[PDB]
RNA sequence: CAGCGAAGGAUUUGGUGGAUUACUAGCUAAUAGCAAUCUAGGAAACUCAAAGAGUGCUAUGGUAUGGUGACGGAGUGCGCUG
């Protein structure tokens, strides 16, 4: 194979890293709320203090999301990155990112799950580190602006 | 006081690995096994790219570890974003190319081609063909200086200013053709290694050397000097590595009887010894000292705490390994060999806390313009390379140290 | 499957823009003849004129004998406003100690001076430019090429020590 | 590198990364950007025989104007310089450091007299039709642009037979033979 | 740097005098006045802002 | 249409494997070990770079917190202002 290739290997390996201020506003303004120009510009404790309070909303509708604000949604995983801990603690976070994802696949028709998985995607990258679980889960609402 | 006070705000932590056992010896842990107790960052940044058709590849990083320049043998140069997939310069030039060096950043390179050395722009439009510089095998670039030195099959050593355009000094070797050849990072004086066992240290003012060292019989293969400006290891063609005291000019270290020449040492930043003898990488930490405790062996004769067994090594089984250098700011130690390029995660091999207005490794678009013009603002002349490098504030060592009071006129 | 022709890029010196001699990457203006103007006569100007002096009109002057505004008044017949502007001031400042006498005759209450905004002190290119601005003003000059300069463009009277008063050419109602 | 400053443009001058002295106005790359060089030191590989023709020319100017090798050297030189149409005439010893260029030697190459007699149009089509391989001088194929030519082989610049633009053009004109099998 | 900022002329201020100024005076409680006297006898008050 | 004509036919293309020289096995410190181990012109854009110009943003240490028990607070006395 060709060095081309093997470079686009590594950055398909490099996805999620931002290396320099470009990439991180490139990577930071995919939002799922959001346009570029408001996303680039928030911060990790703005999105988590709405996705908070949308996950308290969601949690009360339906109360299976309290664990999730335990681990997933706490915050400690404010300043949790993905990309520092080991494979054995990334298979951990990413189960219970599918945890999340297929219990709150049912809910995707209210706006709570929408600013709580906000989170989710921006900081455990899961638009795309966990995209095949999250298309799965969201295939039902192919007509739908969320889709 | 107030300066040392600093370390506490200093952020990360150096890394490192300790055996926490009698029968873990850490000579013998694999790469497989710190690629899987290591982060995925990391273990993402442990490359590895097989470029099997060109030659044997000399490795190259930028002086901070974002770019890589890589020269096949045969002809294939590719300067790259190596942490990203991003490559930025990939030419194929098909004369023999055999080493290749950044020159103020990864937007200038230059190649020592066949005869000439060469330099191109970011993206490998060929700004220079140099008609002086006629066989170089080694090029080195001095950042605070603005220097391209070169040295190679004809005796001579030319230092070339890269901003003016001018070629700065020619100098007569005097000892046939360069066989290895390393900068000083402290004082900028360049240590060459000749045919004759002998490292000489130059600097272009002076038309001869500067010091001239007896380091090995047969020939140099190698040098490496420390970033403090301290210690050079030297490894000659009679199987022989020596650690030399730069400053003192005492020899520390004496290891004969090497199992096969070394054909490359390194050292770290944070003073790792990384000698190379083909297809055996071995390293060696805390072997840049004083002491005899620190000679680095290569077993510990019925478990001698006082013996500098290897710190890790590995083995390239398929090849011959052509020339190593450690990512400077990351723990990594990039070998390239026949095959390619190859990281090596070595977890005590970077300094974990840089300066970020010296070099930063996240620096942007317009960081890299504004410390372009300012480096090159405040370069410094090619005459105020001296051994040390406190020695152009002081007076002379002539014109008696006492001052003179017109009186005793 | 690879290219034809294939070459070594290098730099173009014609085309690349980084370099500094290829870093050169409509309304036209043709001013009106002065509705002061007939076709050379002038018919605007009127008593009281005022008059741009310059450094050897004054030296010529001194060197003549003719005072500035008697001089001025017997040769138009009318009421003279003589002008120094700050670059024939600056000339003659610059001429020296040699040419003091002349420096505090130009010195004088009955002589206004106007100010000149510009870098330098040439004052043959101020007064050129501040006279076919407005074609209001008389020069008096000795230069040759400032007689030449001015008295090619039109509507503009020339004022000039010769013999011992003051002769003046283009204003065509001096007696 | 930045279009510095003003209290910069004084402060250094004398720094062009771009262009040094000794480039010489890069007049090897715009006379191989003209010409369309191939690969690199073909400028230098003319550039060696310019200077010895000179230098030689030189030191036959030396030797004493009677002497037959010195005088039969100088026409021997000026007519194998005519017989390989560097120069356009027989004139004068002075044209051998007035009108030998490293240009005029470019300009026997094959390319250029390609278009110079218009067989190609541009002389980058013409390094495409000889790198494709459709040209000879007499009898043999011309695979390399660097054959430059005598002045008795601008007469047989012709293609090869069975080159289809050879034919193309003969279907335009409509002189298509093809018992002569192109 | 300081060789090629060294611009100290500010300006003359007003048209000066008519025949040399032999006397100057500042006020030493105002920033910016000054008065000056020539050899014609004449004295003038100055603001130089 | 005729003709050809077996649960279909044609065109184009991506990837991989085998040949493109005449087949004596991998590694190493090699008369042997190991191999589980050596060690004790044009078009497109969420494309990539190189530069230029303008605009936005409190862009605010004229010599940086009220305080290294060497300190702070309270009160008194001196000082200061109208
Ligand atoms: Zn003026």
């Amino acid at each position: 194979s060709s060095l081309s290739d093997q470079l686009a290997q590594v950055a398909s390996n490099n996805a999620t890293v931002a290396l320099d201020r470009k990439r991180r506003q490139k990577l930071h303004s995919a939002s799922l709320i959001y346009n570029s120009k408001t996303a680039a510009t928030q911060d990790y404790d703005f999105i988590f203090e709405n996705a908070s309070k949308a996950l308290e909303e969601l949690s009360q509708i339906e109360p299976k999301f309290a664990i999730f604000s335990r681990t997933l949604f706490s915050e400690s995983s404010i300043s949790l990155d993905r990309n520092v801990q080991t494979k054995e603690e990334i298979k951990d976070l990413d189960n219970a990112i599918n945890a999340y994802l297929l219990l709150a696949s049912s809910k995707w028709y209210l706006a709570p799950t929408l600013h709580a998985t906000e989170w989710l995607v921006r900081r455990f990258q899961i638009h795309v580190k966990n995209t095949e679980m999250l298309l799965l889960s969201t295939l039902n609402y192919y007509q739908t602006p969320v889709f | 006081s107030s300066a040392a006070a600093t370390d506490y705000l200093l952020p990360e932590s150096n890394g490192y690995l300790e055996p926490e056992n009698e029968l873990e010896k850490t000579f013998k842990v694999q790469q497989s096994e710190i690629k899987s107790s290591v982060d995925v960052s990391t273990a993402n940044k442990a490359l590895d790219l097989s470029l099997k058709e060109f030659g044997p590849y000399h490795i190259k990083y930028a002086k901070n570890g974002t770019h890589l320049l890589i020269t096949g043998r045969k002809g294939h140069v590719a300067s790259m974003d190596w942490r990203k997939g991003q490559l930025r310069a990939e030419l194929f030039l098909n004369e023999t190319c055999h080493s290749a060096t950044y020159l103020q950043n990864e937007q200038y390179f230059a190649v020592a081609q066949k005869k000439y050395t060469f330099i191109y722009d970011h993206e490998g439009t060929e700004l220079h063909r140099l008609k002086q510089h006629i066989e170089a095998r080694h090029l080195d670039f001095l950042p605070y200086h603005y220097l391209l030195v070169t040295a190679g099959e004809t005796g001579w050593l030319k230092y070339h200013d890269v901003s003016t355009g001018q070629l700065v000094s020619e100098l007569r070797t005097k000892a046939g053709p360069t066989m290895a050849m390393a900068q000083n990072p402290w004082n900028a004086v360049m240590h060459l290694g000749h045919s004759n066992g002998t490292v000489s240290l130059w600097s272009p003012s002076m038309p001869e050397p500067l010091v001239k060292l007896l380091s090995a019989r047969g020939p140099v293969n190698s040098i490496a000097i420390d970033r403090s400006g301290y210690y050079m290891a030297t490894t000659g063609a009679d199987r022989s590595m020596k650690i030399w005291d730069i400053r003192n000019f005492k020899q520390l270290h004496s290891v004969e009887s090497l199992p096969t020449p070394g054909t490359n040492v390194s050292i770290s930043d944070t003073g790792l010894l990384a000698l190379s003898r083909g297809p055996h990488v071995t390293l060696w930490k805390d072997a840049l000292k004083l002491s005899g405790d620190s000679k680095p062996c290569f077993g510990s004769m019925g478990g001698n705490p006082h013996r500098n067994t290897p710190y890790m090594s590995h083995l390239f089984a398929g090849n011959k390994v052509e020339n190593l250098g450690f990512v400077p700011f990351e723990d990594l130690l990039g070998v390239g060999h026949q095959t390619g390029i190859t990281n090596l995660i070595v977890p005590g091999a970077g300094e974990a806390n840089y300066d970020a207005l010296e070099l930063n490794p996240f620096e942007t678009k317009k960081q890299r313009q504004e410390q372009e013009v300012r480096t090159l603002l405040n370069k410094l002349p090619a005459d105020t390379i001296t051994l040390d490098p406190n020695s152009i504030g002081s007076v002379d060592k002539r014109s008696s140290t006492i001052r003179l009071n017109a009186k005793d006129l | 499957t690879r290219k034809f022709g294939l070459v070594k890029r290098t730099l173009n010196t014609k085309k690349d823009q980084r370099l500094k001699k290829n870093q050169e990457n409509l309304t036209r203006n043709i001013p009106q003849v002065s509705s002061a103007l007939f076709f050379q006569y002038n018919q605007a100007i009127k008593p009281p004129y005022q008059v741009l002096i310059d450094t050897n009109f004054i030296n010529f002057s001194i060197q003549k004998k003719v005072d500035i505004v008697r001089g001025m008044m017997d040769c138009l017949l009318a009421k003279c406003n003589p002008l120094i502007t700050d670059c024939v001031m600056a000339e003659l400042e610059k001429l020296g100690p040699k040419y003091r006498i002349a420096l505090k005759l130009a010195r004088d209450p009955r002589i206004k001076r106007l100010s000149c905004s510009h870098k330098g002190t040439y004052a043959d290119d101020c007064l050129v430019h501040r006279v076919l601005q407005h074609k209001c003003y008389i020069v008096a000059t000795n230069d040759a090429g400032l007689k030449q300069r001015i008295r090619k463009i039109p509507g503009i009277p020339l004022m000039s020590v010769g013999g011992h008063a003051y002769v003046i050419e283009k204003l065509p109602d001096v007696f | 590198v930045r279009k510095l400053k003003h209290h910069e443009q004084k402060l250094l001058k004398k720094v062009d990364f771009l262009e040094w002295k000794q480039d010489q106005g890069h007049r090897d790359t715009q006379v191989m950007r003209t010409y369309h060089i191939q690969n690199r030191e073909d400028y230098h590989k003319y550039n060696r025989i310019c200077g010895d023709i000179r230098r030689l020319a030189n030191k036959l100017s030396l030797l004493p104007p009677t002497d037959p090798f010195r005088r039969k050297h100088e026409q021997l030189l000026l007519d194998k310089l005519y017989a390989m149409g560097v120069l356009t005439t027989k004139s004068k010893i002075s044209d051998l450091e007035n009108k030998v260029t490293v240009s005029a030697i470019c300009r026997r190459r094959l390319p250029v007299i390609m278009h110079r007699l218009k067989m190609a149009e541009t002389i980058q089509d013409a390094v495409k039709f000889i790198e494709q391989g459709h040209v000879r001088v007499g009898p043999n194929l011309i695979n390399d642009p660097a054959y430059l030519v005598t002045r008795n082989m601008e007469d047989y610049v012709t293609w090869v037979d069975n080159s289809k633009i050879k034919k193309t053009l003969l279907r335009y004109r409509n002189q298509i033979d093809d018992f002569d099998f192109s | 740097l300081e060789r090629m900022f060294a611009k100290p002329f500010v300006g003359q201020l007003g048209y000066g005098h008519r025949d040399g100024v032999y006397a100057i005076a500042k006020n030493y409680g105002s920033l910016n006045k000054l008065a000056t006297g020539s050899a014609d006898g004449v004295i003038k008050y100055w603001n130089m802002s």
